[PDB]
């Protein structure tokens, strides 16, 4: 959480300059002064950061999963689902019903996510955006705490574009991430 | 039944030109501006805000769809 | 700024006030010294504007009342769906829609009323229904009682949600007047969200559920053999068999290659030859186009982001040399008075109901509804009546606004003020036009009656004599007949075959055929114009003279609803805007009765019938209308006397209920005349004598009995009059049509 | 059938007599207008004062009895 | 505040932890608009029904009365509906629930504790410490059995197999 | 039960509706079990 890497004074687009929205006070992490369209002036920065971290997590876990699926396939799946990779595997698991159960349980979790988001406006909750308290093995309770927030945001941003590229490469070539 | 051509450079050009025309026309015609910052542009486009961009692009898409469908109908685009 | 602001826990939910009738009103909270208090309680129950001066309180009450009404409507719908699931022959009707009469009500065998469980068909005996629910469900793609049970469950859940929402938004989180007074935001959201998304969702449902199921049903597949809607949703190949364009996907949609969807999104027109209703593939495209139109329309007004309009600016900008200030002040009037909004909305809703009746018969939208003649007649007349009542209510609430919420200070030299300032010209001209129309529309019938009774049949106004041809209507019909391919090039058939074309026949029975207009049609149309104009005269005269007149310069002080201003000035009976609504309701009854009679006779005589193997159609009455509908004797004999046989010979049959209701409605109609022809003094004196009789036995109520107020007597007379007349027509129509169809 | 229609006729006679007798006996006065004889036989009303006084005259009693007499003879 | 059960969800205002098994779980805020005592009575009635239902399922699978036909617990329902025993059980449950209505009204009036019917025939809850421990255990078992009975019934519907026979 | 709710049940229209529904049920059941009684049996 350095004021040179992130925070006030950093400008991604020099010809524009850092926006004047609440999101760019220098307190919000992952701040590179990047908001050409000025979306943070019209949507709550809390909502936007919650969405960004959800995207980061989901795309940071899908990319790792694509790599894992291409390297090692769990026993009993390479037969049940078939031998389709990536999105073909998604279709096969949908037929199996695996994806349906995944959707049901993820929706169960996202219901409580919806409650958490609503409590910002209904009951004025002070939760941090993207903060769920999931720190079982202690890393946030220490010196590398803000450095781990920046790493999370940066790796999620990397992973979103990486997974987009991987999916499109599979759609074109038909190969998995490792090619 | 009318003809609707498949996606092509002509369709893309019509859509893009419609969007640009509606953006400029929005700059000239939109009376009241919202209360907020502006997209980082100078000169005539110095009060261009997001909501105004979004509105101009929505009208540009309406106009582009209309023009594409009509030009396909009359056979000019296709 | 358009924002949400509510008051938390404004009213505590408690039964304390349930035991204090009249709590809402200061005059009534005291108690019932007389029986007039009992009637005042009900008369003022929902007049929130007379309970308090707080617009915030009135708006909150209205919001919660709307939630309660929605819960009631959802309960009604759930009941209809549950009855379709449990006490109906819907499956048999699906198997053979043209042979078994729809039925979803069964009576208990108590006093011999089990006779009403007639042999409707499909091994089922119950009460034949004429609401069209079976056709609605068939169009929706329902093919089981399980789906109807789930529909009933959804309706019940929505009713519970609505009642909870009403309670919550009155007692837990009541929005404020700033929230309520968002016309721009409230119209943007209604237009885009409510309407646009509703028709978009319905288009999706029709494309994914209704279209393939109805395709197979028309192809003759059994309802049990047809796959399930989720099967259609998830098997794009199965749907790609019926509509081969689903193999293309949504790429055509997002690339504007919309012609790829012509298989299930088509501008075809006409009627489905198998079902006799509109093409569901046409309805899907209709609703998709409507969704686009509404979502675009809902982006017109300014809410929070600068883009949009302000209705205040538009109205204030629209003014001309004949109107002075123009529409200035109307925005404030409409965001400060609920009664003005209610009047506008009621007028529009009633006119919409009338338009819906017309369009729903000439273009039967549901499968197998056109040949279900009882359903068509019942729906047409029902929606006509709803429209008339809504229009009269619009007049009533315009008068209420004029008396209560009209302020000359804020309305100076605007359109409202100028209308008031030249009201005499309007009413005089409307009076003259009403007299002229009455003469030249009814004196024509009288002339025909006199000539026919004198034997001068060549001097009548008939197609075989002096002719009054509706050339303009015939010209419009010709235009619409020739439009397909010429002025609507990409439409295969006419919008309605009523304009002209070929007969559509389902089950050897006419679904819709051209409707020819002649002298009788000219006469009846001009009589419709006469009745509408007189109704408008009454209502508009009352509304304009609600506040003051040459007779009573101070009438707003008397109020919107007062009996009179005394026997002075020659007599000032029924001078208020309430009594105008009373008389205009009488005249609306007249108008709608003539309209529905015209529909019944014309459709039974020139449209409906059975088509023989020759291709010739024999109608229910067989051309009676052209030569009989030109005389009042013709209407009395060939329509009333002739067609009342079914209802008067219904005893011992499943229509015996219709016969009994015929008689009871006659009874109530006559019973109304006791209140309408009479006055309060006679009944108060009779009550004095009866109270003497009671006192002679050392007992009498503490709540002194009183005769009904003058206004209440008029209201009771009108209510019984309307109930009796409409019930008579109800029994007559249903018995006749269910007997001959 | 004769029995029932005869009792209908009895109802009609009795109700016409009711209206006419009430009009005749209350013509001079009632609790509502205890000074009716001052106003006469066929005055219009006494106004909306005491809850409404429409058709408070013996002439109005006759006017209603004429509907009932037309009903009975019918 | 934040609920103990869900760190990222605010503790519901009505749920102050006084009641047994209160870990601050009420994401949808039923306690905000409805009486927590009435909700607790509903919870404990449901849980008691579910626990007795689980025990009934197991005991019916292992043993059935000599005078009743042997059958799966779920099929026993439809059988007894026609036989008439189900009618008797429903009638007597309704008879007890008539007094349950009076108990609920007293609970609303604040005379009774939700789920407290003063039913300790064997006097197992005389000492407080044990009573509170038992109340926590009761609510925990109630919730667990509410889940487990649904699991049993749905698994039987899927496999058409009693739970004991399925577990092998 | 709330005394106010009981008073609301005691209100005239509620009592009239309940009493007349009870009477209608009485007559209906009498006609259901002893139908077509045009006379007192003697
Ligand atoms: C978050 C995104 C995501 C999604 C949508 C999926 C989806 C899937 N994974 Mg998983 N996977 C993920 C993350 C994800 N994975 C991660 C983070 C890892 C690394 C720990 C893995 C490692 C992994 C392996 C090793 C395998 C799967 C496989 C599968 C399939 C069956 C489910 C399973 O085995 O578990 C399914 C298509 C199986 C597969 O590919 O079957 C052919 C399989 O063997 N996944
Ligand atoms: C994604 C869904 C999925 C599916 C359809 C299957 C299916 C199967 N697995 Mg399993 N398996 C899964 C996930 C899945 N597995 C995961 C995530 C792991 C890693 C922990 C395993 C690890 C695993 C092992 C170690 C084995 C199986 C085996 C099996 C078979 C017996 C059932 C079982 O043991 O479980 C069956 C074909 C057995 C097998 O090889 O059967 C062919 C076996 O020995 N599975
Ligand atoms: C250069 C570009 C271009 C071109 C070549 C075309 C060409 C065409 N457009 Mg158009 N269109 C364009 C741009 C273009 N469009 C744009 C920018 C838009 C977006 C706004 C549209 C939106 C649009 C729509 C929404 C539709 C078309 C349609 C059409 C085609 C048929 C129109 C016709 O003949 O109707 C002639 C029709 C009439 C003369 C009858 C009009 C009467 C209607 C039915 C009722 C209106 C009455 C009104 C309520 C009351 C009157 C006013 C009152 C105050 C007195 C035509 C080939 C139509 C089409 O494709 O049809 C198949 C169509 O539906 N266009
Ligand atoms: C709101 C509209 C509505 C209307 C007008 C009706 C009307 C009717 N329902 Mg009801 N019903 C409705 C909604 C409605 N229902 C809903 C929402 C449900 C679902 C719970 C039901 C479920 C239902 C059943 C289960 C039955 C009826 C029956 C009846 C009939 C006799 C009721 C009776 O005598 O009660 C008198 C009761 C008193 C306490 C008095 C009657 C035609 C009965 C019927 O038709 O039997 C042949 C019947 O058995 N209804
Ligand atoms: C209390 C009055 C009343 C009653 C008892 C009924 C009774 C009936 N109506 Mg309804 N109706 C009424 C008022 C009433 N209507 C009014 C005032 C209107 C004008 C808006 C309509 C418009 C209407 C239509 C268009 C249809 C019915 C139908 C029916 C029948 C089936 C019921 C049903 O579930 O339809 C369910 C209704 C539908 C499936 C069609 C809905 C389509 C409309 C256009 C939706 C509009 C919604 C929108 C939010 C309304 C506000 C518009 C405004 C902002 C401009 C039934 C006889 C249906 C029928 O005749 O079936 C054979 C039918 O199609 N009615
Ligand atoms: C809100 C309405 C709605 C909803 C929920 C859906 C839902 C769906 N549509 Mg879509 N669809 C809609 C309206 C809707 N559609 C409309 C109005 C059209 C006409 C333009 C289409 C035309 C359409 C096509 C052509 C296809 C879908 C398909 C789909 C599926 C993938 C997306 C999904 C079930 C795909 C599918 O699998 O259909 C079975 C598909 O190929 N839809
Ligand atoms: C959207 C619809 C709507 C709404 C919200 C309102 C709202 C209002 N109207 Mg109404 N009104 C409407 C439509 C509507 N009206 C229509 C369609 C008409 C034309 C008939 C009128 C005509 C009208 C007049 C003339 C007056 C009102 C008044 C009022 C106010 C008080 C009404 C009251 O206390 O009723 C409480 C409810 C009742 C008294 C019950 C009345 C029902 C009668 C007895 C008939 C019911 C018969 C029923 C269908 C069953 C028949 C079958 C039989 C076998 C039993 C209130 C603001 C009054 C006002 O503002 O005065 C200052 C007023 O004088 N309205
Ligand atoms: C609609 C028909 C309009 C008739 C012309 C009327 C016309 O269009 O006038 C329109 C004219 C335009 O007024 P301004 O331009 O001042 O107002 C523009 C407005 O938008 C601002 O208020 O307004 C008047 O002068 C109203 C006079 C009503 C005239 C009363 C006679 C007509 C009564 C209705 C009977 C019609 C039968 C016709 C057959
Ligand atoms: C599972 C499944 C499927 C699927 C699927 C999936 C999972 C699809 C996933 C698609 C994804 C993740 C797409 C990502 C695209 C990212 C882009 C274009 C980034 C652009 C960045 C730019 C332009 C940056 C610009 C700039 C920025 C901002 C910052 C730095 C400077 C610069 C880089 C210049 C299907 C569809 C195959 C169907 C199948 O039946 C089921
Ligand atoms: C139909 C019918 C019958 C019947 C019947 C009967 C009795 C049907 C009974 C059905 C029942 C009891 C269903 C229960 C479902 C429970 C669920 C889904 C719990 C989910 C809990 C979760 C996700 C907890 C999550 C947990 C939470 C929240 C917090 C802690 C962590 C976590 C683990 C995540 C018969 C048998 C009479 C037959 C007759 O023919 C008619
Ligand atoms: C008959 C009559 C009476 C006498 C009628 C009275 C007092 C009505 C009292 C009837 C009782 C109290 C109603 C209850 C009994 C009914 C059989 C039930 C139906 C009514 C409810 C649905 C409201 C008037 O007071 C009156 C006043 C002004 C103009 C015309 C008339 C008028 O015609
Ligand atoms: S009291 Fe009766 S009669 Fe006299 S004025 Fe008023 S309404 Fe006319």
């Amino acid at each position: 959480g350095a004021g040179k890497l992130q925070g006030e004074g950093v400008t991604a687009i020099p010809f524009a300059g850092r926006p004047k929205t609440p999101a760019f006070d220098g307190t919000w992490a992952g701040d590179t002064g990047f908001d050409p369209l000025t979306i943070s002036a019209w949507l709550d920065i809390r909502f936007l950061r919650e969405a960004e971290l959800k995207h980061c997590r989901v795309a940071m876990l899908a990319a790792a999963g694509a790599i894992a699926q291409d390297a090692f396939t769990f026993p009993g799946t390479v037969e049940t689902f078939g031998t389709g990779k990536m999105t073909a595997l998604h279709d096969a698991a949908v037929k199996t019903g695996t994806m349906g159960q995944m959707l049901v349980w993820i929706g169960f979790a996202e219901i409580f996510s919806t409650a958490a988001i609503l409590q910002w406006y209904t009951d004025g909750s002070t939760r941090k955006p993207g903060d769920f308290g999931f720190d079982p093995l202690g890393f946030s309770k220490g010196k590398d705490a803000a450095r781990l927030e920046l790493c999370e945001l940066k790796n999620g941003r990397l992973a979103m574009i990486a997974i987009g590229g991987m999916i499109h490469h599979y759609l074109i070539t038909g190969k998995g991430p490792l090619e | 039944v009318p003809q609707t051509a498949a996606w092509s450079a002509k369709t893309c050009s019509v859509m893009v030109i419609s969007n640009l025309l509606c953006i400029v026309a929005g700059r000239y015609v939109i009376q009241v501006k919202g209360s907020g910052p502006s997209l980082p542009l100078t000169g005539s486009f110095s009060n261009f805000g997001l909501p105004e961009l979004l509105a101009t692009t929505s009208l540009g898409h309406i106009v582009g769809s209309g023009a594409i469908l009509g030009l396909s109908y009359v056979g000019l685009l296709s | 700024k358009v924002s949400i602001t509510v008051d938390k826990d404004p009213v505590a939910t408690s039964f304390e006030k349930w035991a204090q009738p009249g709590h809402f009103s200061r005059t009534l909270a005291k108690g019932p010294k007389t029986t007039t208090w009992i009637w005042n309680l009900h008369a003022d129950a929902h007049d929130f504007d007379s309970h308090t001066s707080s617009l915030e309180d009135i708006s909150r009450k209205i919001f919660s009342a709307h939630f309660g009404q929605l819960s009631i409507i959802f309960l009604w719908l759930s009941g209809m769906y549950f009855h379709g699931a449990r006490f109906s022959n819907y499956s048999a009707w699906l198997s053979n829609p043209t042979a078994v009469k729809p039925s979803a009500q069964v009576v208990w065998p108590i006093v011999g009323q089990e006779v009403l469980n007639g042999d409707v068909g499909g091994g089922f005996q119950g009460v034949q229904i004429t609401s069209g629910f079976f056709q609605i469900w068939r169009a929706s793609g329902i093919t089981s009682e399980v789906e109807l049970y789930w529909c009933a469950l959804a309706g019940l859940l929505m009713s519970g949600l609505m009642i909870f929402a009403g309670w919550f938004h009155y007692h837990k989180a009541a929005p404020k007047l700033e929230w309520f007074q968002n016309a721009e935001s409230m119209l943007n959201h209604h237009l885009s969200g409510l309407l646009g998304l509703g028709c978009l969702s319905w288009a999706g449902h029709q494309i994914h559920v209704s279209l393939p199921i109805n395709k197979l049903l028309d192809a003759g597949v059994a309802p049990q053999e047809i796959p399930l809607p989720h099967e259609f949703l998830v098997n794009r190949d199965l749907m790609a068999q019926l509509y081969p364009s689903f193999s293309k996907g949504l790429v055509p949609f997002f690339t504007l290659n919309w012609s790829e969807y012509s298989d299930f999104l088509t501008f075809k027109g006409g009627l489905n030859p198998v079902t006799g209703g509109l093409w569901l593939s046409d309805t899907a495209h209709h609703h998709l186009a409507l969704a686009v139109l509404f979502i675009v329309a809902g982006h017109m007004y300014r809410t929070n982001w600068g883009i949009g309009h302000s209705m205040k600016e538009i109205l204030e900008a629209h003014k001309g040399p004949f109107t002075g200030e123009g529409h200035k002040g109307l925005y404030e009037v409409l965001i400060t008075s609920w009664h003005a909004q209610l009047s506008i909305n009621l007028a529009m809703l009633g006119s919409l109901s009338i338009i819906i009746a017309h369009h729903m018969y000439a273009m039967p939208p549901y499968p197998y509804i056109a040949t279900d003649y009882p359903t068509q007649l019942s729906l047409f007349t029902h929606h006509m009546w709803i429209g008339g009542f809504c229009v009269c209510g619009a007049a009533a609430h315009a008068g209420i606004f004029m008396v209560r919420d009209y302020n000359p200070a804020q309305n100076y030299n605007n359109l409202l003020d100028r209308v008031i300032r030249h009201r005499d010209a309007i009413i005089s001209h409307l009076n003259w036009i009403c007299i002229f129309l009455g003469f030249h529309s009814f004196g024509l019938y009288i002339h025909n009656d006199t000539m026919r009774a004198l034997g001068r049949t060549q001097d009548m106004f008939s197609d075989t004599a002096i002719q009054l041809k509706p050339v303009f209507a015939q010209w419009v019909q010709n235009i619409h007949t020739v439009a397909p391919g010429n002025t609507t090039p990409n439409a295969l058939a006419t919008a309605s075959y009523a304009f002209g074309g070929n007969v559509v026949s389902v089950g050897n029975k006419v679904a819709m055929m051209p409707i020819s207009l002649g002298t009788a049609d000219f006469m009846v149309h001009h009589i419709h114009a006469f009745t509408i104009h007189v109704t408008v005269l009454i209502l508009l005269k009352g509304v304009l003279f609600s506040r003051n007149s040459r007779l009573i310069p101070d009438k707003a002080n008397l109020g919107f609803r007062f009996p009179c201003d005394g026997p002075g000035r020659g007599g000032t009976c029924q001078s208020s805007a309430w009594d105008s609504v009373f008389l205009g309701l009488f005249w609306m009854y007249n108008c709608i009765s003539v309209v529905i009679f015209h529909f019944s006779w014309k459709m039974q005589s020139d449209v409906w019938g059975t088509v023989q193997a020759d291709n010739t159609v024999t109608h229910i009455t067989g051309g009676n209308f052209a030569q009989s509908a030109i005389t009042i004797n013709g209407w009395l004999r060939d329509f009333l006397w002739a067609q009342a046989s079914q209802v008067i010979q219904s005893y011992g049959s499943s229509l015996s209920a219709y016969g009994l209701i015929f008689l009871g409605a006659h009874f109530i109609w006559a019973f109304s005349l006791m209140f309408l022809f009479s006055g309060r003094g006679y009944w108060q004196e009779l009550i004095e004598s009866v109270v003497w009789a009671h006192n002679k036995l050392n007992f009498a109520p503490a709540i002194q009995p009183r005769a009904l107020s003058i206004t209440q007597g008029r209201a009771v007379g009108l209510a019984h009059y309307l109930l009796g007349g409409i019930g008579t027509t109800w029994a007559f129509f249903l018995a006749r049509i269910i007997s001959v169809g | 059938g004769d029995f029932l229609v005869h009792h209908a006729i009895a109802l009609g006679l009795h109700t016409t007599a009711l209206i006419l007798v009430k009009g005749a006996l209350d013509a001079r006065g009632s609790k509502l207008m205890p000074d009716k004889k001052d106003f006469g036989y066929s005055f219009p009303c006494d106004g909306p004062g005491r809850g409404g006084t429409c058709d408070i005259s013996a002439w109005d009693a006759f006017y209603l009895s004429m509907f009932w007499m037309l009903n009975t003879i019918g | 505040d934040f609920s103990a059960a869900v760190p990222f969800l605010k503790r519901p205002s009505n749920l102050d932890g006084t009641l047994a098994g209160d870990v601050g779980f009420d994401p949808l805020g039923f306690s905000d608009v409805f009486d927590l005592r009435v909700l607790r009575e509903a919870e404990l009635k449901h849980g008691r029904f579910a626990m007795l239902a689980v025990l009934g399922f197991l005991v019916q699978e292992v043993y059935t009365f000599p005078f009743f036909p042997k059958m799966a617990p779920v099929d026993a329902h439809d059988y007894f509906v026609t036989q008439g025993g189900g009618s008797q059980i429903i009638f007597w449950i309704s008879f007890v629930e008539i007094f349950g209505v009076v108990a609920l009204f007293e609970l609303i009036q604040g005379k009774r504790d939700a789920g407290d019917f003063a039913f300790d025939p064997l006097g197992l809850g005389k000492d407080e410490a044990t009573l509170a421990r038992y109340k926590v255990a009761e609510i925990k078992h109630a919730r667990l059995a509410m889940i487990a009975i649904g699991g049993f019934i749905h698994q039987f519907w899927v496999t058409k197999q009693t739970v004991l026979e399925q577990l092998g | 039960m709330d005394s106010n709710f009981l008073k609301y049940l005691s209100t005239a229209p509620v009592l009239l509706t309940v009493w007349l529904s009870f009477t209608a049920g009485l007559v209906i059941e009498a006609n259901r079990f002893f139908p077509d009684m045009l006379y007192f049996p003697m």
